């Protein structure tokens, strides 16, 4: 779906997609005989352009030629212009040169040598304009004045490849991940020969440690039970700026200030809320059941086994409805986020500080689990 | 006609030297848990065919699952990027202006056979025009045409070979008349202009002058242009442009494949009679 | 009028003089005429700068036209646009080069 | 010839078989007919995807103003009658260009 | 998400049923 409808978008060349389109705008210079020709025109699709420009809000009208030359290159290609086709030469010949040319004229216009009215001169002057014309004079100072004085190449513009096939570059995120797991596998082959080499506290340290990765999985757990904030929320009109700084459920805004703004709408949503409400505490009702089994192994460190076995099974359907209730939750706030959260929607939409904190209190309760495996093969 | 190097479009040609140059990278690790033997394991982590060798949990697994993991994408990306070009298809044109006619020489190129526009490449001296001046006095057999319905026809003939030079504002209107497969590219060659004439020292002269720059003003000469070239013009552009909508897969796309099956079969053949020999 | 690459000034147009000050491709034209019609010329910037626009109160040309039709000036050879109402007053040449109103927009970005 | 019948089906799509010829010459035979058809398969893949794109991306023509758009869809009136005279005597320019259609069609 | 989160209730779901058939077939033995 990306690569088709990437290749799908042609790029616009007549102004008749302008009239179609509406995308990218279009205007001219804000006084001129360029304005005055859409002004007057009676072709519909040049009078329905200048319907388009005479209800475009923002202007599109600039207010110098080299204003309206950065409003296209500060819009990114979503604004075009409308200008003289030998001055659109000479800029495209300018550097940055990235504007360009495209379509042909929409009109016919000519430049063309004057004299007072009655002069003797007149005849001879426009004998030599048909003279020169005729030899490719005027051509060659074409030649000279437009690619002679232009900086970006003569012919160099036929230089851009059309319509090409996929890049190199586009595989070559994956080359740092895969040459990066292979330096990092040689570190383990080389210690593994050292494993082989150097060689009650291997079946107890390894299942105290268990108990120690529990103990931060709880910890990560109180800690995005209050997230600091969720989101910075930005709506930073240039109105007034805006920084919203919502927790996981008090809703603070930020001078300082903070909220609750808990449950939203809608009612099938607040079920699922609700839902979301009950894999938070049965993640931590089924940590402190994992506690407590634990405990009774300290004191068969002051069954056994057979009830750590017991209790790697509550840890891990711990771990597992906070797998739910971590997706309960971002799933809705992608669903908040499509309500438009009503009047705190963040710009700056990103995940804070403690939704990637409460991601290690799961990788705790199942690196927990590995090793007090480990201990039931004894 | 697609064929041998046009089944290899949708990953790039720099793209299939690296996706072989970073496969005998990965070998040479898994030589070290039992460089010659896992050449072909590299192979069994090609795309498919789960080898033997396993390196059970050790560096290798990781080395083993990494280009495993590397390799499924490629496969859906190949795909993905296929069914763009199965899809979309844009025939792109493969010239533009008439410098490329100075740089190519498998199209040919002409004008009229007399005419100011033959007189205008032998008379011109930019480099460019001078070069294809210089290819179409030398042009055998002779590109110059005696109508210019002959120089329509010649194009249509040789199939895209064979190009012509003509005045632009005819050029939009042979382009409307059906069968309507010739086309305009580029811009003009050069800058010249149709005016109403009068006899010298006329009295009509003056408002029949300053009347051209009524109509072209008012855009009334575009409104007949957009009559007499496009209200009469049978191939309606946009129109025709709408028009494809065809379907299910070649031949010559699969055959490029065939001369890398059965050359690697009779490549093979070299191998195991030579090996018959070491042995 | 002073416009790129029509009529430009020098980098060193202290260190020239009079016609030697300017460049551009209405400069290069200027010395063909001369040697087409045998005349020395003098090539003077537009006051106002503008292009010798119509006045709608005073209905007084500005410009290179005001220049031209008052007597100031004695010919152009400049970007003029040839229209209906400039024509009126003075008179244009064959136009040298042909153009319409074209569309700038962005190349397509190589990210 | 009697076995490696199905070990050709164990290098027919998936499925990979339980015979290895290891390195020798048959691991380039089992190699490249192996390489041959998932070309096939790829190439099937995105052609039928080309299918049901293209015959979900055609919309079928509500409005008149599609027929002065396509041209593949022929359209007509009678020969006779107040409907073909109306397409004649219209002014607007969708109903005009479909009557320039109709007349030369 | 949601489009894939179908197939979450299918992943968990089908995790959870067979919890069940493996402390029975506990008592199976
Ligand atoms: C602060 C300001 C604000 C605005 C303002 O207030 C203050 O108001 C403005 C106002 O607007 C003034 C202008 C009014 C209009 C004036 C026009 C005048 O030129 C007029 O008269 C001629 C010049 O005097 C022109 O043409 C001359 O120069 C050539 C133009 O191309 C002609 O070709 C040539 O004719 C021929 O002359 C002989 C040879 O064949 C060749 O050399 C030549 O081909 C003419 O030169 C003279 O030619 C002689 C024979 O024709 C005559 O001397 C006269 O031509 C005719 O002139 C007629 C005028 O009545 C007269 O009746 C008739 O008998 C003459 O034969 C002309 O001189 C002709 O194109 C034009 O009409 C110009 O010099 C000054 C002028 C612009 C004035 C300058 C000052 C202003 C701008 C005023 C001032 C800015
Ligand atoms: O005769 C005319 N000749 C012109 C020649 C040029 C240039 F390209 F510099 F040569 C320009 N520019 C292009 C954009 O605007 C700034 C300068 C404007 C001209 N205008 C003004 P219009 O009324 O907008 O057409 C005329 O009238
Ligand atoms: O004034 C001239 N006007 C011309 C106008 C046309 C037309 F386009 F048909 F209007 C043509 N044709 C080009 C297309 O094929 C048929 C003849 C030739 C012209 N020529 C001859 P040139 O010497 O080759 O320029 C002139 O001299
Ligand atoms: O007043 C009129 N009433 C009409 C009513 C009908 C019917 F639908 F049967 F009611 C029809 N038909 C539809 C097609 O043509 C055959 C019969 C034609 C009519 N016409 C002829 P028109 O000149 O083609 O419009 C009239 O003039």
């Amino acid at each position: 779906a990306f690569l088709t409808v990437e290749r799908m978008v042609s790029p616009i060349e007549s102004a008749e997609d302008l009239s179609k389109q509406t995308e990218i705008a279009y205007g001219t210079l804000d006084s001129g005989s360029t304005k005055e020709f859409f002004r007057r025109s009676k072709i519909a699709v040049f009078d329905k352009m200048w319907t388009y420009m005479r209800s475009a809000e923002p202007s599109v009208f600039v207010r110098t030629t080299a204003e309206g030359v950065a409003r296209v290159r500060k819009s990114k290609g979503k604004y075009a212009y409308l200008l003289e086709s030998t001055m659109n030469e000479y800029i495209e010949q300018r550097k940055p040169c990235d504007t360009m040319k495209v379509g042909g004229n929409l009109d016919s216009k000519g430049y063309g040598i004057a004299t007072p009215k009655g002069s003797s001169l007149g005849t001879p002057v426009n004998l030599a304009v048909l003279k020169l014309s005729e030899q490719g004079v005027l051509d060659k100072l074409k030649n000279k004045w437009w690619y002679d004085k232009g900086e970006c190449g003569a012919k160099d513009s036929g230089s851009k490849e059309k319509t090409s096939a996929l890049s190199l570059s586009n595989v070559a995120g994956v080359f740092y991940i895969l040459v990066g797991g292979l330096g990092l596998a040689m570190l383990v082959a080389l210690i593994e020969f050292c494993y082989k080499s150097r060689a009650k506290t291997s079946r107890r340290g390894r299942a105290l440690l268990a108990v120690a990765l529990n103990l931060l999985a709880l910890l990560f757990a109180t800690t995005a039970f209050l997230t600091t904030y969720w989101c910075q929320g930005t709506q930073r009109v240039p109105f007034q700026l805006r920084r919203f700084h919502t927790g996981i459920w008090y809703s603070c805004e930020e001078g300082e200030k903070c909220r609750s703004f808990i449950d939203l709408a809608p009612a099938s949503e607040k079920g699922v809320l609700w839902l979301s409400v009950v894999s938070e505490v049965l993640y931590i009702l089924l940590l402190v059941v994992g506690f407590s089994l634990m405990c009774l192994e300290l004191l068969h460190s002051s069954d056994g086994l057979k009830l750590n076995a017991f209790a790697a099974v509550f840890t891990v359907l711990s771990g597992l409805l906070g797998m739910v209730a971590h997706m309960m939750y971002t799933q809705v706030f992608q669903v908040t986020v499509s309500l438009g959260p009503e009047d705190w929607r963040p710009h700056s939409w990103d995940y804070g500080w403690s939704f990637c904190l409460a991601w290690g209190s799961f990788t705790c309760c199942m690196a927990a689990s590995v090793t007090t495996l480990n201990s039931y093969t004894k | 006609k697609p064929g041998v190097f046009s089944f290899l479009d949708p990953l790039a040609y720099e793209i299939w030297m690296c996706i072989v140059f970073a496969y005998i990278g990965v070998s040479v690790v898994l030589f070290l848990v039992s460089i010659f033997n896992s050449l072909w394991f590299s192979l069994g982590a090609f795309m498919q065919q789960g080898c033997d060798i396993s390196p059970r949990s050790l560096s290798g697994r990781i080395v083993g699952g990494v280009w495993w993991f590397f390799t499924l994408i490629i496969i859906s990306s190949y795909t993905a990027n296929l069914a763009a070009f199965l899809t979309v298809e844009r025939m792109v044109s493969p010239i533009e202006s008439a410098e490329d006619l100075s740089k190519q020489t498998e199209i040919a190129y002409g004008t009229l056979d007399s005419g100011s526009t033959k007189e205008f490449f032998r008379r011109s001296k930019i480099a460019v025009f001078d070069k294809m001046w210089t290819y179409m006095r030398s042009a055998e057999p002779s590109v110059f045409v005696r109508t210019t319905a002959e120089g329509v026809a010649r194009v249509r003939k040789s199939k895209g070979k064979y190009a012509y030079l003509l005045e632009s504002t005819m050029n939009e209107y042979i382009e409307q008349r059906k069968p309507c497969d010739t086309m305009k590219v580029g811009g003009n060659l050069d800058s010249k202009g149709y005016g109403i004439a009068t006899p010298k020292g006329s009295s009509l002269g003056t408002p029949v002058n300053l009347a051209v720059l009524k109509l072209s003003e008012q855009g009334v000469l575009d409104k007949l242009k957009n009559k007499w070239w496009y209200d009469k013009g049978e191939c309606g552009a946009k129109d025709s442009g709408s028009k494809e909508k065809t379907s299910a897969l070649s031949l010559s796309n699969v055959a490029g494949v065939f001369y890398i099956l059965v050359g690697g079969l009779g490549l093979a053949m070299l191998v195991a009679l030579i090996e018959f020999c070491y042995k | 009028i002073l416009e790129s690459p029509y009529v430009m000034m020098k980098k060193n147009h202290e260190m020239l003089e009079g016609n030697e000050r300017y460049e551009g491709y209405c400069v290069d034209l200027a010395a063909e005429i001369a040697k087409h019609c045998g005349f020395k010329y003098k090539l003077t910037i537009v006051g106002d700068g503008k292009y010798g626009a119509r006045d709608a109160d005073t209905k007084i040309w500005n410009g290179m036209v005001g220049e031209l039709v008052y007597g100031k000036a004695d010919i152009a050879i400049a970007p003029l646009t040839i229209t209906l109402v400039r024509e009126e007053v003075i008179d244009f040449s064959k136009p040298f080069m042909s153009l319409g109103i074209s569309i700038m927009i962005k190349k397509p970005q190589k990210s």
